[PDB]
């Protein structure tokens, strides 16, 4: 599944997402009902960290 | 083949839903309401003819 | 779509994959199954001297 | 269709645009009546995606 | 021709360019009085693309 | 033995750690205790060096 | 002959530069008494940018 | 001999060292003493030249 960057925004900001892993511009989200998906960075964006561990969500780099 | 084609209605549970409306009261204070409604398809026939096309 | 041969409305077409004769008609298409919105705010004058937005 | 990028934004901010999506630096954006067009980045902005965030435009990533 | 990047600075606060196409490293800069010239950033200024908009100057971006 | 990202920056903030090697987007990251293990930058974070100097770890690099 | 970092911009802030030549890494800088130097940028520094451009300081890009 | 970053930046703190030789990520530092040293950059730090331009350090860059 693909689910747009901004919705992916909107869906963490409402405390939906549990843990957000970090491919390059990849990220393979899951959400806090245990359903995945998979959004795009659409450019560098700043902003998308400091939202990601204020709402605290887990956050997962890989290699 | 190439001659027919086919339209999808699905028979779930749709919810939709109404956000920042507007409503005043009796008492004229004006107070902000966002709800939900739930609707399904009870007939398709009907439903298909009645609204424009097939479209939700 | 709408397919026109040398401009002469030949007829419309269903959304797939179709065929047409190169160089000869020409087709348009138009999103039908969208819905349009469209927003529209002014100043207005109304019936008692005042204007409203 | 072609459209420079600054006429791009005042329809932004006058959200006429409903769908931007960014492969690379290019944008395919999508107006409210359903009319696209593309755009092309002159230079990375920062305030490009918060401008488009907060005015509600749907953002769509690229794989 | 060529025009020093302070120049163009200036020129720009003055109010008198129409039209600055960017092509990455370079800028073809259309003047009101239909002159036209080249210029180059001296290095990545993110000020720039601000103070273009905020004086009305299209800018047109290449593929 | 691999830690996420998030729990290592509430680590930093609950004073746990001891000296940082960072190599590129891998942390390799010692708690006060001597507890080892790795962490891995999602996305360029430009705050993490303002928190891990400010609770006074001794951060490292490599060649 | 090269000319310290710390130097060149003590003296942009003397207001001792004419003209400055950046090539990426590299500056190419004339004084105001018509001295030929040369110096090096150790990190991006947009403040530099600002520093000359506030100075009323020439600065030149080339292709 | 190397030097930690985070000590580094003590250290500097304590007006201590004179020279910051930049070449890319790695930095050759002079003290007060005349004591000479590589100092090694973790990541990308705008900081580091406020801090070092604020307190009187000299910095030089390298071809």
């Amino acid at each position: 599944r693909k689910v747009d960057y901004s919705t992916f925004l909107q869906e963490v900001n409402n405390d939906q997402v549990r843990e957000a892993r970090i491919n390059g511009r990849e990220i393979n989200v899951t959400k806090k009902d245990s359903n995945r998906y998979t959004t795009y960075i659409p450019v560098q964006d700043p902003k998308l960290l400091d939202n990601l561990l204020t709402k605290n969500v887990k956050v997962v780099g890989e290699p | 083949p190439f001659i027919e084609t086919v339209k999808m209605l699905d028979a779930r549970i749709q919810t939709m839903d109404n956000q920042a409306d507007r409503f005043v009261t009796k008492e004229k204070k004006d107070l902000i309401v966002d709800s939900y409604i739930k609707w399904r398809i009870s007939d398709f026939s009907r439903y298909y003819l009645a609204t424009g096309g097939g479209d939700i | 779509g709408v397919v026109t041969r040398f401009g002469k409305f030949s007829h419309l077409v269903e959304p797939g994959l179709n065929w047409k004769p190169t160089f000869i008609d020409e087709v348009k298409p138009v999103n039908v199954e969208a819905v349009r919105e469209l927003a529209a705010s002014g100043v207005m004058l109304t019936s008692d001297e005042n204007v409203v937005r």
